RNA sequence: GGAGCCAGCGAGACCUUGGCCGAGAGGUCUUGGAAACUCCGUCGUGCUGGGGAUAGAGCAUUGUAAUUAUUGCUCUUCAACGAGGAAUUCCUAGUAAGCGCAAGUCAUCAGCUUGCGUUGAUUACGUCCCUGCCCUUUGUACACACCGCC
């Protein structure tokens, strides 16, 4: 009965980010400590240890909300203002995250392109969703 | 009348020697004509 | 129109068909 | 000590200076007693104002 | 309500057509929009500007307000054009004046006559506002006398009709204030003067502002209706445009 | 080269003098084009 | 279809203007009386635009009166596809002109009332409109 | 068919469509529960009918609200207007009119905007 | 037309510029301003009783003005229309203000409380809604549709219960005591309501 | 004697927090401060410091500028919020004002166990000047209670803003300090100083 | 042309500097299709546009 | 078309108002 | 630094959904033709983690045939500016102000013009006391009432 949308967005991402950190099976690129996630930003994320997993926490939820998602959508989704230019988020990190998730089985290559929420992942996201509520 | 009948939402009735009696008077009977004139008019 | 169009309303129709024809 | 007075009539054509309104007020302590006063803010009837001095009589301020 | 405006617009588009035919037959008076209220009801004018006006355009709008005796200045903060025209039509205004600028330089002036047009658009050149005058003082707001010079063509008479009724009818014979619109090669010079009759002539002093106004569009409808039929428009890319006169 | 459009006029003193003479002449005769009550 | 009644109206208007043509032109009553006729026909909607007397002589026709009939007018307003069908709703009581419903087809609407015609608020006919547009608001009861 | 009613609430460009049917006290906005509406600071605003008339009335119904257009604040007001409107329309269509009158009285007594469109149409306060 | 009843004479006549048909009239308590409304102009004509001239026309309604009423004490003018709104005019004074209040349906009748603090209006839905003039907020409402009695017409092809011919009141008025309203319409019923409790005191055939 | 309107426990398919239910019991500012016990101590300020209508949050989207005296009926907390946002950079940002007031009320509760809404009412009552001067030199005149409320709100907001403009203290804590001191009547609050100076100047020109 | 917005369009390679454009403000221009046009103003960047 | 959209009576009524990829094609 | 997210205007090869590379800029392979704002965190009265001018070194794009400029990205360098004199301009509700988005539709406009939407106030809404601009001083005005030779 529990669903991801039934849980607060902030609570779910922090909880499942911790689970991903605790799980230890998410592949993390080496360059995480030296990247800033965009051109509009200025300095790398402060929570160097866990931002990548929590970055994976956010996109995995978006893939639940929207059945099909691509790297371009995530780039605009995490993009921000800089006249203003509205540069999109870094392509490399989003692509690595999507590859990282489907290794765990949370997501998988959607038809007609993009990533779909895997039924195993869908149950997994619901699992942590119930965890936060309980 | 006929145009009023055709254009009226509600019922419109049809509009209607020897000494003649005045059924209706413009002013009350006890009132006099002289009392009807202002001092300026006089 | 069953019973014809008024003079104002004939005029606008003539304008409409001309624009439609264009 | 301080008295409270309820406005009963907002006088007009008083020749008061701009932003000043001459009012007449009935003291709450003694309803009968009336005093004419000068007020700075927007004012209406039935409103209560504070008088530290209850002896001065309002003189118009041009 | 929406059935009012639709029906009346259709009547108006017809009435102008009949008036045009009647004039053409006469070719072989006051215009219909203004004939109803000509000299009966004093005009009611609203002067406004474009969104986020500069300080100068607000100053220029104020000067235009002083030019017309029955004008009121209205701030256009976020107002939507259908809402602006609809709200003004509710209030019973006769005319709406909208002003545009470029870096604090008045560029355009558009006049729309309610409830059903016409809309006249003008371009402002060599604009001089009275705020450029030191120790100028205050204006006189009596009803001006009007002087129109060198308006000959039918379009010229049309522009005369629109500008005439922005002011009140029946100025006093001895009013010291005169407003003049002088046509010179389609560039109408607008000047405002205060006069005194001397024992051997008349001496005039200008109050300002100075600006040259040229018509470039005239449509049969309110300024909102971008789809309103165009009564007249200025063609510039025509080979004869460099020497063609219309007014 | 030719120019497409009519050049924008300049209000020189002679034009100002000519304009002012017309204004003065009109008021000498009281020939005013102003709206009147009907 | 019988037009004897409207034919009476047309002629009765013609006889009135004719006999007014007989009176002296300078008579104030004649000029006054005519202006009431030109106003009355304009108000009824028989005249789309203000006219003169000779125009009343020829402009007035049976078709003008029939055009003002409520069955005809809703057809122009596209309320009903067909006139006999239009006669049905008005006899079926789904039509209101102003604050009063009219169940009589023979009613003609004046120029001012020409536009206030619409359906009654609780008419099922009106619900089918808003339901297709998906703008049906049950709070307005319509 | 299941008894149901549809109502609209509008604020500026924001428009909210509320469907109120028989149910078990399930309230959703944009497919998510009313508790997760954002901004949290203004959350109580959208809660505000729910508390005024009491949650017992809602326990027997399902409300689904879909919001589009406008900003966050205008969307909140569209939601609250739509909820109140669908509420009262439901108790009219499938419950007594006395309850309807009580609901209208309570809402209007506290704030009439819950039931009315609040449209600040331009007004030329300056005469002329 | 103004009539002096002590001398039974029409001492004045007022008219519009274009002969506007008038349906409603209200007069200043001071007897110096008279206002009329029309179904064709959407505008309130104002005259001076002493002079007979048109002071000005109060514009702002989109709909035909159905009714007018001056406050006996506060002298505020309340106007209602088929525009689904009500406007309070503060004509007297250096500056004039208009306070529009929107309503569920077309207003057919309007009455002014003798105190002048409240206004009641009858709508096409069959609702008597009372509003506070100074605060411009509603204070009460009365249902009317059920209490009204309307008989099926011999030419009507319908049941009276389904008929929507007249389930609204076209006229209303307060009691001078101010706790009751008498209402009438195009129907066979006069209903007397109690404003504070919003209940039917009695109905008359 | 009892009256019961509910014979079945109310459970909603959509879970609602129990705090929201306790708010169903009573209207309470931010679910956290009540309007039942608040009273304006000074009689004159009554009818212009409006606290009888309880509200969850400051925002109301009300129309109070249209006639001359709707501002009296506006809730005092909302008037405060409207006054906090200023200086251009903060213009139009009422949500930040709401956040600031909630944090200030929390601070006022922490420092003083009294009710922060009562503290605000007391501060407005205390810091309202009771006479002022008008330039003719100067002459002493009375002040309308709406002007008293207005100068009170303006003075408190301005003092709190200026105190923390370039100070370690944030806006919320300085606002809470100003409100507490004004309620106490201590001279430490800037608004009390200004009020006393105005009344003194009026006394001199009396 | 290199940027076209309905009738308005930006042109290049006709002039080398904005100074050259400044004199030819007001001149006629036409396309091979015969569309008569006009020089409105020199663009500050790049030169000649 | 714009005037038709502009001048549309909202109140108008008409009686029409009341009313493997390859394997998928064979199935339907 | 992260996350959470809400608009309305707009349609006469190039755009594009999606995959793969790169920290970014930006490349490569294919299919069809919004911000402000809200939550949690780090900072902190220090010209400080505000400010990004100038300067150096690189990684790329666009033409074009030059080692020519052009437009972006990475690092380092880190200036004036600490609320602005005399004076002066404007402003009353969806208004002042903040915020972004779109089209350049015969005049004017090319980071300028217009339009669209989002957040949204304080104060006053009373006065002729000062200033300025006007009206009247044959009731002429149909009753009552008020007035009474500038
Ligand atoms: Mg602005
Ligand atoms: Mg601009």
């Amino acid at each position: 009965g529990v669903s991801v949308r039934d849980v607060a967005a902030q609570d779910f991402i922090n909880a499942y980010a911790s689970f991903l950190q605790r799980q230890g099976k998410l592949e993390v690129p080496g360059y995480v400590d030296i990247v800033k996630t965009s051109s509009g930003n200025e300095m790398p994320p402060q929570d160097a240890e866990g931002w990548f997993y929590k970055r994976a926490a956010s996109v995995a939820r978006h893939i639940y909300m929207r059945k099909q998602v691509g790297v371009g959508k995530l780039n605009k989704l995490y993009g921000g203002a800089k006249p203003y230019k509205h540069i999109d988020a870094s392509g490399s990190i989003n692509r690595k995250v999507l590859q990282a998730l489907e290794k765990i089985g949370i997501v998988e290559i959607s038809p007609k392109g993009g990533r779909r929420i895997s039924e195993n992942g869908q149950r997994d996201l619901d699992r942590i969703a119930a965890q936060t509520l309980e | 009348y006929k145009l009023d009948v055709l254009s009226s939402v509600h019922f419109v009735p049809k509009p209607a020697e020897t000494p003649t009696i005045s059924m209706e008077d413009a002013q009350p009977l006890y009132m006099s004509n002289a009392s009807s004139l202002a001092p300026q008019e006089i | 129109n069953p019973y014809g169009l008024n003079e104002v309303d004939d005029f606008a129709s003539k304008r409409e068909k001309v624009l439609l024809g264009q | 000590p301080v008295t409270l007075a309820k406005v009963i009539k907002v006088l007009g054509r008083t020749g008061s200076r701009g932003g000043v309104t001459q009012v007449r007020v009935e003291f709450l302590e003694d309803t009968s007693r009336t005093i004419v006063r000068n007020v700075k803010g927007p004012v209406r009837e039935n409103d209560i104002l504070v008088l530290m001095e209850s002896e001065r009589e309002a003189r118009r301020l041009r | 309500m929406l059935r009012r405006q639709a029906r009346e617009r259709r009547e108006y588009l017809y009435r102008k057509a009949q008036e045009l035919q009647d004039s053409q037959l006469q070719q072989k008076q006051v215009d219909d929009e203004y004939a109803a209220t000509s000299g009966i009801m004093d005009p009611r004018i609203i002067v406004t500007t474009s969104r986020d006006p500069s300080t100068r355009l607000s100053q220029f709008a104020k000067e235009i307000k002083l030019l017309f005796p029955n004008a009121v200045r209205l701030n256009r903060g976020n107002y939507v054009m259908p809402n602006l025209v609809d709200a003004c039509k509710k209030s019973g205004t006769t005319d709406l004046v909208v002003l545009h600028e470029h870096r604090g330089v008045p560029t355009s002036l558009t006049i729309s006559h309610f409830p059903h047009g016409p809309t006249a658009q003008f371009s402002l050149h060599n604009v001089v506002m009275r705020h450029d005058i030191i120790n100028a003082g205050n204006q006189s707001e009596v009803n001006p006398h009007l002087i129109f010079d060198n308006f000959t063509t039918a379009l010229g008479k049309r522009v005369v009709c629109i500008l005439k009724h922005l002011f009140n009818a029946g100025p006093k014979k001895d009013s010291e204030r005169v407003i003049t619109f002088a046509n010179r090669g389609d560039f109408i010079s607008v000047r405002q003067h205060v006069y005194v009759r001397t024992r051997e002539g008349v001496e005039i002093a200008e109050v300002g502002p100075r600006f040259e106004m040229r018509l470039f569009e005239l449509r049969l409808g309110t300024l909102e209706n971008k789809d309103a039929d165009v009564e007249w428009q200025l063609r510039r890319f025509i080979r004869t445009a460099n020497k063609k006169d219309y007014l | 080269f030719d120019r497409t459009a009519k050049p924008v006029p300049v209000i020189t003193s002679e034009v100002t003098e000519s304009l002012e003479d017309m204004i003065r002449r009109r008021i000498q005769d009281s020939n005013f084009d102003d709206l009147q009550r009907r | 279809e019988d037009y004897h009644k409207y034919n009476r109206i047309c002629g009765d208007i013609r006889r009135l203007a004719n006999k007014l043509s007989l009176l002296p032109p300078t008579d104030p009553f004649r000029r006054k009386h005519e202006q009431l006729l030109l106003d009355k026909l304009y108000a009824m909607g028989v005249l789309t635009t203000k006219s003169k007397i000779s125009d009343l002589e020829n402009k007035v026709t049976v078709s003008a009166i029939c055009r003002r009939r409520l069955p005809v007018i809703m057809h122009r307003l596209k309320m009903a596809e067909t006139i006999q069908d239009a006669v049905k709703f008005i006899e079926q009581g789904h039509v209101r002109v102003g604050p009063n419903l009219i169940n009589d087809p023979a009613y003609l609407v004046t120029r001012n009332m020409e536009d206030y015609v619409t359906w009654v608020d609780n008419s099922k006919i009106k619900k089918t409109l808003l339901r297709y547009r998906n703008q049906i608001d049950d709070f307005d009861f319509s | 068919a299941v008894p149901s009613v549809q109502t609209f609430g509008k604020k500026k460009s924001a428009t909210a469509v509320a469907h109120v049917k028989a149910g078990k006290g399930l309230i959703k906005v944009n497919g998510s529960p009313i508790t997760l509406v954002e901004p949290e600071i203004l959350r109580f605003k959208v809660y505000e009918p729910l508390l005024l008339v009491g949650l017992d009335k809602f326990s027997n119904i399902d409300i689904r609200v879909r919001v589009t257009g406008g900003g966050h604040v205008s969307q909140v007001y569209a939601i609250r207007q739509a909820i109140a409107k669908g509420l009262v329309a439901y108790h009219q269509k499938y419950v007594d009119e006395q309850s309807k009158n009580e609901l209208k009285k309570a809402f209007t007594s506290y704030d009439r905007t819950l039931l009315i469109a609040d449209s600040r149409r331009p007004e030329p306060k300056k005469f002329g | 037309r103004a009539w002096d009843l002590i001398r039974y004479r029409n001492f004045r006549t007022f008219t519009g510029t274009e002969r506007i048909q008038f349906n409603c009239l209200a007069v200043d308590p001071s007897g110096e301003v008279v206002c009329a409304g029309s179904l064709d102009n959407f505008d309130i004509h104002v005259w001076s009783v002493q002079t007979g001239q048109l002071l000005d026309a109060l514009s702002g309604h989109e709909g035909p003005v159905s009714c007018l009423s001056f406050s006996q004490e506060n002298s505020v003018l309340a106007s209602a229309s088929w525009d689904k709104t009500i406007r309070i005019w503060s004509i007297f004074g250096r500056s004039q203000q208009v306070e529009p209040i929107e309503v569920y349906s077309d207003v057919l009748a309007l009455s002014m409380r003798p105190d002048g603090k409240e206004v009641a209006v009858s709508t096409l839905k069959g609702q008597i809604s009372i509003f506070n003039i100074e605060d411009a907020k509603q204070v009460g409402n009365i249902d009317c549709r059920k209490d009204i009695i309307s008989g099926r017409f011999n030419q009507d092809r319908f049941t009276a219960k389904n008929s929507e011919r007249s389930k609204f009141f076209t006229t209303i008025h307060y009691s001078f005591d101010g706790m009751a309203i008498v209402a009438g319409g195009n129907n066979n019923s006069i209903c007397l309501y109690d404003v504070p409790n919003e209940v039917l005191l009695k109905r008359f055939i | 004697f009892e009256v019961v309107e509910e014979f079945t426990p109310v459970v909603l398919a959509t879970p609602i927090p129990e705090e929201v239910q306790q708010a169903q019991t009573e209207i309470k500012l931010f679910n956290k401060w009540s309007f039942e016990e608040v009273e304006v101590k000074d009689a004159s300020l009554v009818d212009y410091v409006q606290v009888r209508q309880p509200i969850f949050v400051a925002h109301t989207a009300g129309r109070y500028a249209n006639k001359r005296f709707r501002k009296a009926q506006c809730p005092i907390i909302e008037r405060l919020t409207n006054s906090l946002m200023m200086n251009g950079r903060n213009n139009g940002k009422k949500l930040k004002a709401v956040r600031i007031i909630k944090h200030t009320l929390d601070i006022i509760n922490v420092l003083t166990d009294q009710n922060p809404i009562q503290v605000v009412v007391d501060a407005i009552t205390n810091t309202g000047p009771r006479e002022d001067t008008t330039r003719v030199r100067r002459q002493a005149v009375d002040v309308s209670p709406l002007r008293r409320v207005n100068q009170a709100i303006a003075l408190l907001t301005i003092g709190a803003r200026e105190a923390a403009f370039r100070n370690i203290k944030t806006i919320a804590e300085t606002l809470a300090e100003e409100l507490i001191n004004a309620a106490k009547g201590s001279s430490t609050s800037y608004a009390i100083k200004k009020k006393d100076e105005l009344e003194r100047v009026a006394k001199s020109n009396r | 042309p290199y940027k076209i917005f309905k009738n308005t369009a930006f042109i290049k390679d006709m002039f080398s500097s904005a100074m050259e454009v400044a004199r030819f403000e007001g001149a006629q221009i036409k396309t091979v299709s015969g569309i008569r046009g006009e020089i409105k103003r020199a663009l500050s960047k790049p030169e000649g546009h | 078309l714009r005037e038709k959209a502009k001048e549309r009576n909202p109140d108008e009524y008409y009686h029409a108002m009341h009313s493997s990829m390859d394997q998928v094609k064979l199935l339907k």
